[PDB]
């Protein structure tokens, strides 16, 4: 069994788009981005646990990781985007 | 082997980078920088079946070399 | 399931497995996989839609890397978060220099 | 078949002088009407202008300043500076004009002021808020 | 008592910067388009030089968040740690 963030990235686009498709190949590109972007973060939160002497990746670690890797604008909306959903979480 | 990419397949790939007129020396110019690129990008993906203890080279050797080398590329792979 | 806790599609507690299974430091913390999956679901829907309007544009349902590739070169941001990727099948942008143009 | 020098001959002024047996009379009374009603606009428009020529007797000469004749000066003082702003402020661009105002500055010492104090005196700031009105 | 000055000048540095790189001759508006060009590489590297200080919750810039920023930027620096 191979695992993919697939049966997601159908239910994000059929929130935004619901009258469209996605090719295989499209799929695969979308697979490979979304593990890009997950190991650029992950990495750049792990250097700031060793350049801080921490030993835990918290929120601070990936909210900064994403200040560090995305331009402005992605950044901003990508701290307000996951901030909403780190306090809806902590709520329930 | 190496002449098997000349004539139309060089102003092919002219065209879609956006050159109109084409000079001779190029094509052979063209081969020598595909041969080095393909050289160096081959080599870290042979280096990685060499770890591997595997006779084939994956997808994924291509795709890491590749990441290695700067050109990450997206479609074959994880 | 956390996912559903936190209003989010992507699986948290894969995020959660995918970041103790890979060596990045001795802990995980609670709101870091929430906060990451928060990010890549965001990521996803700015690349769907600008890639939903350009299957528009094509007269086309099913997006295609041509809709990707155009999606993430038009936006300013996404070609300087994706400037070091190449999208297979992607191609590249209509341009013609001025100075070649007919005249 | 090709028309003589300076001449021009079509078919309609043949059928036309032909047209009947006083047609010529009738287009020369015609020309002779419209030159008279030319001649006449000539001499109404030429009285106009003789009274328009009648307003203007003396021109600006009681309204002439004399040339401030002065060199352009090297050091800015705050006066010369803040008298800048306010130049800015009202003209734009026109660095002639800025030049003119301050008096002791050149028009080349006004673009390099532009460069040089940009971030301290807000000129883009300046710049927009002539460009609404 | 006059004062008005000014910041950001670098006017010979800039002609300095040439000969070491080996320019012989420099256009007028070589300067202020040089000028722009460190402003924009120094907001690059400051940006996340700031953003290390901001996670370590401090109020001072140490060489190190300078280091890692220009390691981040590719730019990998020996001296200063």
């Amino acid at each position: 069994r191979k695992e993919s963030y697939a049966i997601y990235v159908y239910k994000v686009l059929k929130q935004v788009h619901p009258d469209t498709g996605i090719s295989s190949k499209a799929m695969s590109i979308m697979n490979s981005f979304v593990n890009d972007v997950f190991e650029r973060i992950a990495g750049e939160a792990s250097r700031l646990a060793h350049y801080n002497k921490r030993s835990t990746i918290t929120s601070r670690e990936i909210q900064t990781a994403v200040r560090l890797l995305l331009p402005g604008e992605l950044a901003k909306h990508a701290v307000s985007e996951g901030t909403k959903a780190v306090t809806k979480y902590t709520s329930a | 082997n190496i002449q098997g990419i000349t004539k139309p397949a060089i102003r092919r790939l002219a065209r879609r980078g956006g050159v109109k007129r084409i000079s001779g020396l190029i094509y052979e110019e063209t081969r020598g920088v595909l041969k080095v690129f393909l050289e160096n990008v081959i080599r870290d993906a042979v280096t990685y079946t060499e770890h591997a203890k595997r006779k084939t080279v994956t997808a994924m050797d291509v795709v890491y070399a590749l990441k290695r080398q700067g050109r990450t590329l997206y479609g074959f792979g994880g | 399931t956390r996912s559903s806790r936190a209003g989010l599609q992507f699986p948290v507690g894969r995020v959660h497995r995918l970041l103790r299974k890979g060596n990045y430091a001795e802990r995980v913390g609670a709101g870091a996989p929430v906060y990451l999956a928060a990010v890549l679901e965001y990521l996803t829907a700015e690349i769907l839609e600008l890639a939903g309007n350009a299957a528009r544009d094509n007269k086309k349902t099913r997006i295609i890397p041509r809709h990707l590739q155009l999606a993430v070169r038009n936006d300013e941001e996404l070609n300087k978060l994706l400037g070091r990727v190449t999208i297979a099948q992607g191609g590249v942008l209509p341009n013609i220099q001025s100075v070649l143009l007919p005249k | 078949r090709k028309p003589p020098k300076g001449m021009f001959l079509s078919q309609e002024d043949v059928e036309a002088v032909s047209a009947n047996a006083t047609a010529a009379t009738t287009v020369l009374r015609q020309l002779d009407m419209e030159l008279v009603s030319v001649k006449r606009q000539i001499q109404n428009i030429k009285q106009t202008n003789s009274a328009l020529k009648e307003k203007l007797d003396g021109g600006i000469e009681p309204y002439r300043l004399p040339e401030v004749i002065q060199k352009c000066n090297a050091r800015w003082t705050t006066e010369e500076q803040l008298l800048a702003v306010q130049a800015i402020r009202k003209y734009g661009r026109d660095f002639q004009a800025i030049s003119d105002v301050i008096g002791n500055k050149s028009v080349v010492q006004v673009k390099n002021f532009f460069v040089n104090y940009r971030r301290r005196f807000n000129i883009d700031e300046v710049l927009q808020e002539w460009e609404a009105e």
